[PDB]
């Protein structure tokens, strides 16, 4: 479906 | 770190709210965390019946002392997840927060986490890729044991998302916690009365505890009992502080509480005002003077009123259920139209001949589950919600499918009606008026004789054909509208008469009619078969049509002086326009 | 709407669950009874417990600007929180309440806008007035039964013709200073 994701930048 | 609250930490200041009774559900949960196996407690329950209470309570408890010794030395942590979310931007931060704190719980080997809504927690910590969830990251260490918690979550949410995670269930033990009695509430809010009477600066009788707990669970069905009783405890002590002189009434009387639950309600409360008393004795007559005959009609609902609002009524059955019945343009609907103004109330409409499929029924008490609208719910449960106190109108109810009885049948014998979204409609303060023409064929119809019969008698018996007996006996009256007479009739031309003046009004023109001239337009539209419908076409085609013309097109532009006077020898009107 | 403030002031002066619901339906006048308590207050003419008090609107837009990382969104609703909770004497106006209920979430993420306000309305340190319709407020806000629980609906009903022509003569002035025209008193009726 339509589902917004949430990333994570390297530290 | 900050994540954790030590709730007992909290006890020694007296935030947390003390725990009142529920000694039985506090051993459960000592006993579960104390046995080798299965130490995680889940408290399922309903929302407000006060199982985070007991976590947050078990905290106070143990610093009190009434706890085992074995629990006396524990402490309760409890954890805020968005606090733990707040910062977890960059990779690692949630496992490294998660599992630091988890290695805190490990090594006193006393604690306990108590996590209230558990069932967050099933997909929370990983937005996209290492799907490292906390209940997954958790898992592990409950089957060792080392570790015990408390979670708290509703019998829908359990189900539909804890039981899901087989291996998360196996480690929790399940808790069944019901609302508590209403013996046991009063004592729950004498012992919590001391902390809402210092921030209200108000003392509550005990007399009037006991009325909010049993006055809200009678009118107020939305919500589960300890919280509910709250509600009008802590709204009653706002109401007095908030009064215009200082704090005169101190003390919280009772009658002051029914205004609360009345007022949370939507109900009308006790001690009727004397506008209402005025509005209920002048409502003998009122309704006379728009609808003329029909009497017994009246009357009947005028008592199911006075009765309701008196304090003498049905326990969970509405006010009133009328069935309207009779020959076609008797007031039926007009009464019932005219009450709903009288009172000052809502009229709730619902022509039946709409409902006539099965289908369209099914719209009423809910909605279909094909239908993926967000505008769920029924259109009779949302509009008792909107205006519990109203008229509730079924015009022609013979129409409509059976299927509609058993929705009806129900709620004259309980009074509410459940909707598939789970939403408790409350039919105590509603008026039940529905209206039908079963055997309205057999009233005008004409014998084969001289003397025309009276097949009033028939007509009952095709109405006995279509509402079941079960339906008619739950009924409080069955209603049968007497035929027009002449007399009456008289009265029905001068309702018409005002109305035309009303239109009239709206463009300056004015309408004097002759008494002889009203009774010619009687004789003439007389018909006690059909009621009062004809007499409404003879003042259309006897007075509104040629004034129509001379309106348009005529001296009738404005000012009006109208003088309609009957002609004796040619028995017809004769129609005076002054241009003024 | 003398008879729906006295009520949700009273809402607000309660000790817990001190967070008022406008219900009703489109248009019956919900957001001109939070904004009009702002109005009536620097007017003077409000209760002592009341003045003194500022009523905040909350953008859901505004807040969801930016909320592309992890947790970005948490620290800022979490932010917002603590400043009502330090002042002690602000309201926060949540229009379109059924807005908060999904928020921000992961891809399968429970935490919403409505777990992290939840505790906070139990516990009563923040005031927060909502204002939705019937319909969304039934079948989108009465479905999480804890926060419908917190919040005390109040029904806001249609007011009768007489109610509304004194509505119109209040606001004949700012219309009629717009357009620089004259309303007469049967034009209203
Ligand atoms: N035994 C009790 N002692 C004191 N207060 C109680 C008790 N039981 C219920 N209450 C009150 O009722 C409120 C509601 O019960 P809670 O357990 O706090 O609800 P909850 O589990 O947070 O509700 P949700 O979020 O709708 S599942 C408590 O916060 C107290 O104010
Ligand atoms: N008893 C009455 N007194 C005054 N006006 C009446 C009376 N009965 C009918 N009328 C007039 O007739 C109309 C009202 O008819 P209704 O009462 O709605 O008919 P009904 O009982 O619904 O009949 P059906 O359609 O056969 S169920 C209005 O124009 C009323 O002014
Ligand atoms: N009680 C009132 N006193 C003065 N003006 C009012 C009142 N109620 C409504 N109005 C005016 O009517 C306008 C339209 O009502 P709204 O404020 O949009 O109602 P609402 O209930 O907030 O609408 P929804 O539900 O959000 S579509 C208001 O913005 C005011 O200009
Ligand atoms: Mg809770
Ligand atoms: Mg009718
Ligand atoms: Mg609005």
């Amino acid at each position: 479906e339509k589902v917004r994701d949430a990333l994570k930048p390297p530290s | 770190e900050n994540f954790t609250t030590n709730l007992n930490q909290l006890a020694r200041v007296g935030g947390i709210d003390p725990l009142i009774g529920r000694e039985k559900e506090l051993e459960r949960a000592i006993q579960v965390l104390c046995r080798r196996r299965k130490n995680n407690p889940l408290l399922v329950g309903e929302s407000g019946v006060g199982k985070t209470a007991i976590a947050e309570g078990l905290a106070w408890r143990i610093v009190q002392g009434d706890v085992p010794e074995v629990m006396a030395d524990c402490t309760i942590y409890s954890l805020d997840i968005g606090s733990l979310l707040a910062g977890t931007k960059y990779r690692g931060d949630f496992e490294k927060r998660f599992k630091a704190l988890l290695k805190q719980l490990e090594q006193d080997t006393n604690s306990i986490l108590f996590i209230d809504e558990i069932h967050t927690i099933i997909g929370a910590g990983a937005a996209s890729g290492g799907q490292v969830d906390a209940a997954n990251l958790i898992k592990p260490l409950l089957s060792s044991g080392k570790i015990r918690v408390i979670g708290s979550t509703t019998y829908q949410e359990f189900s539909n998302i804890f039981e899901k995670d087989r291996a998360l269930a196996r480690r929790f033990q399940k808790i069944d916690i019901t609302e508590p009695s209403i013996e046991e509430t009063v004592q729950i809010i004498n012992g919590l009365k001391p902390k809402y009477e210092a921030h209200h600066d108000v003392r509550y009788t005990a007399k009037a505890v006991r009325a909010a707990v049993e006055l809200a669970v009678k009118y107020i069905n939305d919500r589960h009992l300890p919280d509910k009783a709250i509600d009008v405890i802590d709204e009653a002590g706002a109401r007095a502080r908030l009064m215009p002189v200082s704090k005169r009434k101190k003390t919280v009387n009772v009658a002051d509480i029914e205004s609360v639950v009345a007022r949370i309600a939507r109900i009308p409360e006790k001690s009727v005002s004397q506008s209402d008393r005025d509005t209920l004795k002048n409502l003998g007559d009122r309704l006379k003077m728009l609808v003329f005959g029909q009497d017994k009609a009246i009357e009947a609902l005028t008592e199911a009123i006075k009765m309701a609002r008196a304090g003498l009524g049905h326990e969970h059955k509405p006010v009133g259920s009328f069935l309207f019945a009779g020959p076609t343009g008797v007031g039926k609907t007009e009464v019932t139209v005219q009450l709903s103004k009288a009172l000052g109330i809502e009229l709730l409409r619902f022509d039946m001949s709409e409902y006539m499929e099965r289908h369209t029924v099914s719209r009423l008490i809910g909605a279909p589950p094909g239908y993926v609208g967000f505008d769920q719910g029924g259109l009779l449960t949302d509009a008792v919600i909107k205006h519990p106190h109203a008229v509730l109108l079924l015009d022609e109810i013979e129409k409509a499918h059976p299927d509609v009885f058993n929705i009806l049948l129900q709620v004259m014998d309980n009074g509410t009606l459940t909707d598939n979204n789970g939403r408790k409609a409350d039919f105590r303060n509603v008026v039940l008026v529905m209206t039908t023409n079963a055997g309205v064929r057999e009233t005008e119809r004409k014998s084969i004789g001289l003397i025309h019969q009276d097949n009033s008698t028939d007509a009952m018996e095709e109405i006995k054909k279509i509402f079941t007996p079960e339906f008619r006996n739950r009924l409080d009256n069955i209603i049968w509208f007497d035929h027009l007479s002449t007399d009456v009739i008289h009265q029905v031309v001068d309702k018409f008469i005002v109305e035309l003046q009303v239109q009239l009004d709206q463009k300056g023109v004015s309408l004097e009619v002759s008494q002889e001239a009203r009774n010619w337009l009687a004789e003439k539209g007389y018909d006690r078969a059909m009621g009062a419908r004809p007499m409404a076409r003879v003042i259309q085609d006897n007075l509104k049509k040629p004034l129509a013309n001379e309106l348009l097109f005529g001296s009738l532009v404005d000012g009006g002086q109208v003088t309609v006077a009957l002609d004796k020898e040619k028995n017809e009107l004769t129609y005076g326009f002054q241009s003024a």
